[PDB]
RNA sequence: CACGAGUUGUUCGGAAACUGAGCACAACGUUAUAUCGUUUUGUUAGGAAAGUGAAGG
RNA sequence: AGACCUGAGUGUGGCAGGACUACCCGCCGAACUUAAGCAUAUUACUCAGCGGAGGAAAAGAAAACAACCGUGAUUCUCUCAGUGAGCGGCGAGCGAAGAGGGAACGAACUCGUUGCCGAAUCGGGUCUUACAAGGCCUUGAGUUGUGGCAC
RNA sequence: AAUUACCGAAUCUUUGAACGCAAACGGCGCAUGGGAGAAGCUCGUGUCAUCCCCGUGCAUGCCAUAUUCUCAGUGUCGA
RNA sequence: UGCUGUAAACUGAACCAACGGGAGUUCCGGAGUCUUGUUUCGAGACAUCUGCCAGAUGGGGAGUUUGG
C-alpha cells in the first residue's frame, strides 16, 4: 500500500521500479486467485491496484506539467500540440474574443469623447 | 470620379459596344464550370457598391443557373386529386434565379459566408451571377469594425434562409404600409397573428 | 507623376495633366474605354501604348492602368 | 390501365442484349494518314463465328503506323476470304475480293 | 402449396447485423441499412413516426462526454 | 516545354516538399518493462492441463485475446526465463484464448509450474 | 457449420457468458426484489438470429 | 435441470493476391432539394489524375 | 533571358460535412371533410417531404400614415371587428388596416456615391513583461484603391 | 477511511460525421520515430538481416500563405 | 504537288540512328520552312439547336356524374 504524499516526492526512475515490483505482485495474486486460494490472500488484490492507480496518476500529473512549462515559451507558443490546450467549447473557440469585437471606428470614438453620458438629478 | 462614368457606361447595356463585349464574354463563359473562382470581379463599382473590398479576407464566384419555368416532378406527368392542381408544365417557382444561385455557392462551400451578388450576363440557355463571400476565420475580417458582425454564428447560411438582398425581394420586404400588412414580419407570423384562438382568463 | 484612376481622372477633369499614357490591355475594358474621349473633350494630348505591365514597370508596381 | 408491353421494354432491364459470349464490335480501319495518302497490308488470322450473328468474322493483322507493335482488327468477313490472305486497305488499293478503297 | 409447405422453402438471409447501429437490418444484397440508412452520411428520420424518433434520440444512451460538458458549463468552467 | 512528342498532354514533374514531423500528440507515459503481464494473464489448472505438465512438457495459459505467438513467446521468456519451442493458440467459446506453450528440452515444466505455484 | 466471423462469435460468447442464474446472497442482501432471472434463454425457444 | 470441463495447423478452408454476371466512390452534369444520373462494346473526367529504374559526383 | 496575365503541384496554418429540431426562417405541398350531389370554393397558403440558425428567431430607422388643431423605426397586447369594409357557384363560407388606452425604450448607427487628401492601410518578422490598436524592419498584398476628414 | 457529497487535476478499449485503403475480414498499406530479437558478426557482453510489436502523420473540398518554393501556355510583351 | 513499297495466288523479319558537319562534349543535317492562331472532317446562320407564347390533335392518362 503505498501513500501519495511519499510518491509526490519520488524521481520518475524510482516510480518505474515500484510500478514494476506492483505488477509483478498482482500477477502473483492471480494465480492464488485461480488455485483455491485463503480470504486473507484474496483480500490484498484491490490494495495493489489501487496503487498501481496511484503510480500511474502521479507519473502521468508530473509529465503534463513539464510539457506545459516546456511549451509556454512565446518561440514554441504557436506549435502547441492540441491536446495541451484549452478545450471550452466548439463554439466559444470559434467566436469573437473580447479585443476583437469592442473595436469602434476613429468617428465612433471621437463622437462618444465629445458627448459622454450625463449623471442628473431633476428637483 | 471614375465611378460615374462606369455607372453611366454599364446603363448603356443595349449599344453596339457593349452588346460586343457582352457577346464574347458569354461565348467564353458558356464553356467553363458551373461555379468558377476569379481573382478581381466584372464589375469593380457594382460590388463596391454592394460591399466588397479589396482586403484579405473576400472572395468573388461566378454561377451559372439554367433559365426557363419549372417542370412538376410527377411520374409520367401524372397527378391526382382536384382539377385545380393538375398542371405540369406551366407553374413557376416562388423564388427567384439570383437567390438560387447564391443558394447553390452556400451549399457547396460551407466555410465561407455569402455577403451578396449581382447579375452579369444572360443568354438563351444561362444566366450568370457573381457572388461575394468573406471567410469568417481571417485576422483582417475578425479585426474590421465594419464587416466583423458576420463573424456571429447567427449569420451562419443567410442564404438557406432568405436574409440575403435576393430572398428579401422575393419575400415581399421591398414594401411596406398598405402594401404589405399580411406579410410582415412574415406570412407565417401574420398568420400566426391573425388565427390562433385567445382566451382571457376571466372573459 | 501622376498614377492611379482616380487622381488620374481628377488630373484630367482639371487642367493639370500636359500628358497622358494609356494601357491598352487592361482586362475589363471598360475601365478606361472612355478615357480617349474625355482627354479629347478636354484638350489634353494623351497617347496608347503597349503594355500595363511596362507602365508598371516605369513606375515601380506590377502594372498600372494609366 | 397497366403499362404495354412494347413501352415496358424501353426500360431495358431484362429485355437487354445477351452479349458475353460475343467478341465486339466490327469495325474497318481507322481512316488516318497512311489510308488517305496510300496503302497498308494486312494478313488475315483467322475466321470466326460469333454467337447471336449469321456472317463470319475475319481477325486481321497490321503494322501500328507509329510504334514496333502489331495491331488485330475485326471485320465482317465477305465471301471467298480465306486464312492466310493478303488484304489492302488505301488509296493505291488493287481490285480483288476483301481490299478496302475508295468509292 | 403457399401455406405450410412452402415455409420449409425460405433459406437464406436478407438482412444481417448492421455496424453504425447494431440492428438486423442491414440489407445484404444493396449494402444499404433499412433502419439507419448506413452507408449514408446521415441516419433515417421521419416526421409520420415520432415514436421511432424518440426511441433513437439522444438521451436513450449513455451521454458520455454531455455529463461533463454539461458540468464545465454549470460551472462556469472553473480552472485553478 | 519545347517539343511533345505524345498526342496529349500530362502534368509536368515539378518539386515536392517532404513532410515534416510535428511534435508527438500524446502525453501518457508508458512503461517498456510492464507489456509482459498484460500478453500473460495466469496459468490454467484443469486435468488437461496437468496431463500435459507431467506428459508432454507443456504450460497452459489464458494470455490477451490480441496478442499473437511471436509476442506470447518473447513474453514468456522475460516472465519466466524458459524458451519455447512452440505456442499452439485457440479461442474459446467464451471468448478468452487459450495457448499450450510447450518448452524445451533444457527445461522441466514441472520445476517451472513449482515455480509458479501451481 | 464451421464459418462464422469472429464479431459474431464474440456476440455469441456474450450471451452464453450471460445465460446463468442468479446467486444465492442476492436474495439475502436486504431491500432485495429480484428471484428469478427472468432472462433466461433456450435454445429452443427463443432464437437470437445472428 | 445443476455443477465442472472440452475446439491446438508454415502446408486443411478463408484472407493476404484473380477475374465474371454485376455495383457505384471520385470527377462532371442535373435538380427549389442529392437521398438522381453516367461510370467494360477498352474502360472515368472540357480532361494538367504517372512521384520512381538506372543514376552520377 | 526576364516581366505581367491566366492556371497547376507540394509544404505550412485553418475551416465545412454529423447530432438536436418544442418554438423560429426559406422552399415544396395533399386528400379525407363541408357545400345535405359536385367540378370553382372550403379543409389550407394546413399534414407529410427538402434545407438552415439561436437562446430566442424574424422584423426594424419611412420611396410610412393620413386628409387632422395633424402623427412619426420595429415587435407585442386590448380594441378597431365576425365588421351597414370587402372577397364569394355573391352559395356554403371567408375576412383585414389607419386612429385610441398601453408594454418596451439612454436607440440609434455603417458603407457606396460627391468634395478634399493619396498607402497615412493590411499581412509577416523582431523588441518593449506584450502572437499591444506601441517602436524598428520587410515587396509580401495593395494604386483595376486600403485608409482619413466633412457638407 | 472500500464513509459520504461536491469539483478545478487526470485516465478514457472497438466503432460511429469517421477521414490512409477495405470490410458477414478484430484484414492490408506508404512515410517517420522507437522496442524486442542465446540468426549470424565481434571481443558473458555489445551489434544485428528476414520475421514480430508500439507511437505519430497520410480523405475530399474550400480559404490564407511560401524572406519570397517548383512549374505550364502558337495569352500580352520585351530581350 | 509532298511523292522512298503493289511478293501477296495458301501467314518471314522490322523499335530503343547509322552516317556527315561545326564551335571533349555539346550543337546542326539526316528528318524542308512558315502560321492574320482554328485537333481534323461534314453541315451552317439554316437547323438534327435554346427558351417563351399560340393553335390543332389527343381514353395514353386523371377527376366526377350517369333524376324521380
Ligand atoms: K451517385
Ligand atoms: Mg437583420
Ligand atoms: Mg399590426
Ligand atoms: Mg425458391
Ligand atoms: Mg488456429
Ligand atoms: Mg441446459
Ligand atoms: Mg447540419
Ligand atoms: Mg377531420
Ligand atoms: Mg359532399
Ligand atoms: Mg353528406
Ligand atoms: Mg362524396
Ligand atoms: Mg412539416
Ligand atoms: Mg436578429
Ligand atoms: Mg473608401
Ligand atoms: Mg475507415
Ligand atoms: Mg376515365
Ligand atoms: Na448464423
Ligand atoms: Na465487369
Ligand atoms: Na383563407
Ligand atoms: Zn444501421
Amino acid at each position: 500500500h503505498m501513500k501519495i504524499k511519499d510518491l509526490r516526492e519520488k524521481s520518475k526512475d524510482d516510480l518505474l521500479k515500484t510500478l514494476t515490483e506492483y505488477k509483478k505482485e498482482l500477477s502473483q495474486l492471480r494465480v492464488v486467485q485461480q488455485t483455491g486460494g485463503a480470504e486473507t490472500r484474496l483480500g490484498r488484490i484491490r490494495p495493489i491496484r489501487k496503487s498501481i492507480a496511484r503510480i500511474l496518476t502521479v507519473l502521468n500529473q508530473n509529465e503534463r506539467s513539464n510539457l506545459k512549462m516546456f511549451y509556454a515559451d512565446r518561440k514554441l507558443r504557436c506549435k502547441t500540440p492540441k491536446v495541451l490546450r484549452t478545450k471550452l467549447t466548439h463554439r466559444r473557440r470559434l467566436a469573437l474574443k473580447e479585443n476583437e469585437k469592442n473595436r469602434k471606428t476613429s468617428r465612433q470614438m471621437r463622437q462618444a469623447h465629445k458627448f459622454p453620458k450625463r449623471v442628473y438629478a431633476v428637483k | 470620379g471614375a465611378f460615374m462614368y462606369l455607372n453611366e457606361l454599364w446603363k448603356k447595356k443595349s449599344s453596339d459596344v457593349m452588346r460586343f463585349i457582352q457577346r464574347i464574354r458569354s461565348w467564353e463563359f458558356r464553356h467553363q464550370h458551373t461555379v468558377v473562382r476569379l481573382r478581381r470581379p466584372t464589375r469593380p463599382e457594382k460590388a463596391r457598391m454592394l460591399g466588397y473590398k479589396t482586403k484579405q479576407g473576400f472572395c468573388v464566384f461566378r454561377v451559372r443557373v439554367r433559365r426557363g419555368g419549372r417542370k412538376r416532378p410527377v411520374h409520367k406527368g401524372i397527378t391526382y386529386g382536384k382539377p385545380k392542381t393538375s398542371g405540369v408544365l406551366g407553374m413557376k417557382l416562388n423564388k427567384n434565379n439570383q437567390a438560387v444561385a447564391e443558394q447553390r455557392l452556400g451549399k457547396r462551400f460551407g466555410n465561407l459566408r455569402v455577403l451578396n451578388s449581382y447579375w452579369v450576363n444572360m443568354d438563351s440557355t444561362f444566366k450568370w451571377y457573381e457572388v461575394i463571400a468573406v471567410d469568417p476565420m481571417c485576422k483582417t475580417i475578425r479585426r474590421d469594425p465594419r464587416i466583423n458582425w458576420i463573424v456571429n454564428s447567427v449569420h451562419k447560411h443567410r442564404e438557406q434562409r432568405g436574409l440575403t438582398s435576393a430572398g428579401r425581394k422575393h419575400r415581399g420586404l421591398r414594401h411596406k404600409g398598405h402594401k404589405a400588412s399580411k406579410l410582415r414580419p412574415s406570412y407565417r407570423a401574420a398568420w400566426r397573428r391573425n388565427n390562433r384562438i385567445v382566451f382571457l382568463r376571466k372573459r | 507623376v501622376v498614377t492611379g484612376l482616380q487622381e488620374v481622372t481628377r488630373a484630367i477633369e482639371k487642367k493639370q495633366a500636359r500628358m497622358v499614357v494609356i494601357a491598352n490591355n487592361v482586362d475589363p475594358v471598360e475601365l478606361v474605354l472612355w478615357m480617349p474621349n474625355l482627354c479629347r473633350a478636354n484638350k489634353i494630348p494623351y497617347a496608347i501604348v503597349k503594355d500595363m505591365a511596362r507602365l508598371g514597370d516605369a513606375i515601380g508596381r506590377k502594372t498600372a492602368t494609366c | 390501365g397497366k403499362t404495354v408491353l412494347s413501352c415496358r421494354k424501353g426500360n431495358g432491364s431484362v429485355y437487354q442484349v445477351h452479349g458475353h459470349k460475343r467478341l465486339g464490335p466490327a469495325k474497318l480501319r481507322i481512316l488516318d494518314y497512311a489510308e488517305r495518302h496510300g496503302y497498308m497490308r494486312g494478313v488475315v488470322k483467322s475466321i470466326e463465328h460469333e454467337a447471336g450473328r449469321g456472317a463470319a468474322l475475319a481477325r486481321v493483322e497490321f503494322r501500328h503506323p507509329y510504334k514496333f507493335r502489331r495491331v488485330k482488327e475485326l471485320m465482317v468477313a465477305p465471301e471467298g476470304m480465306f486464312t492466310g490472305q493478303s488484304v489492302f486497305c488505301g488509296q493505291k488499293a488493287p481490285l480483288a475480293i476483301g481490299n478496302v478503297l475508295p468509292l | 402449396t403457399k401455406g405450410t409447405t412452402s415455409m420449409g422453402q425460405r433459406h437464406g438471409r436478407t438482412h444481417i447485423l448492421c455496424r453504425r447501429c447494431g440492428r438486423n437490418s442491414y440489407h445484404v444484397q444493396w449494402e444499404r441499412c433499412a433502419a439507419c440508412a448506413y452507408p449514408r452520411a446521415s441516419r433515417r428520420r421521419y416526421n409520420w413516426s415520432v415514436k421511432a424518433i424518440k426511441r433513437r434520440r439522444t438521451g436513450t444512451g449513455r451521454c458520455r462526454y454531455l455529463k461533463v460538458v454539461n458540468r464545465r458549463i454549470a460551472n462556469h468552467f472553473k480552472t485553478p | 516545354r519545347k517539343s511533345y512528342t505524345r498526342p496529349q498532354f500530362r502534368r509536368p514533374h515539378t518539386y515536392r516538399k517532404p513532410a515534416m514531423a510535428k511534435p508527438s500528440n500524446r502525453v501518457t507515459v508508458e512503461s517498456k518493462d510492464i507489456a509482459a503481464f498484460n500478453v500473460i494473464r495466469y496459468p490454467l489448472t484443469t486435468d488437461k492441463a496437468m496431463k500435459k505438465i507431467e506428459e508432454n512438457n507443456t504450460l497452459t495459459f489464458i494470455v490477451d485475446s490480441r496478442a499473437n505467438k511471436t509476442e506470447i513467446k518473447k513474453a514468456m521468456r522475460k516472465l519466466y526465463q524458459v524458451k519455447a519451442v512452440k505456442v499452439n493458440t485457440l479461442i474459446r467459446p467464451d471468448g478468452l484464448k487459450k495457448a499450450y506453450i510447450r518448452l524445451s528440452a533444457a527445461h522441466d515444466a514441472l520445476d517451472t509450474a513449482n515455480k509458479i505455484g501451481l | 457449420g464451421r464459418f462464422k466471423p469472429l464479431a459474431v462469435k464474440k456476440k455469441y460468447a456474450k450471451k452464453m457468458n450471460q445465460n446463468k442464474p442468479v446467486p444465492y446472497w442476492i436474495r439475502l442482501r436486504t431491500g432485495n426484489r429480484i428471484k428469478w432471472n427472468e432472462k433466461r434463454r433456450h435454445w429452443r425457444r427463443t432464437k437470437l438470429n445472428y
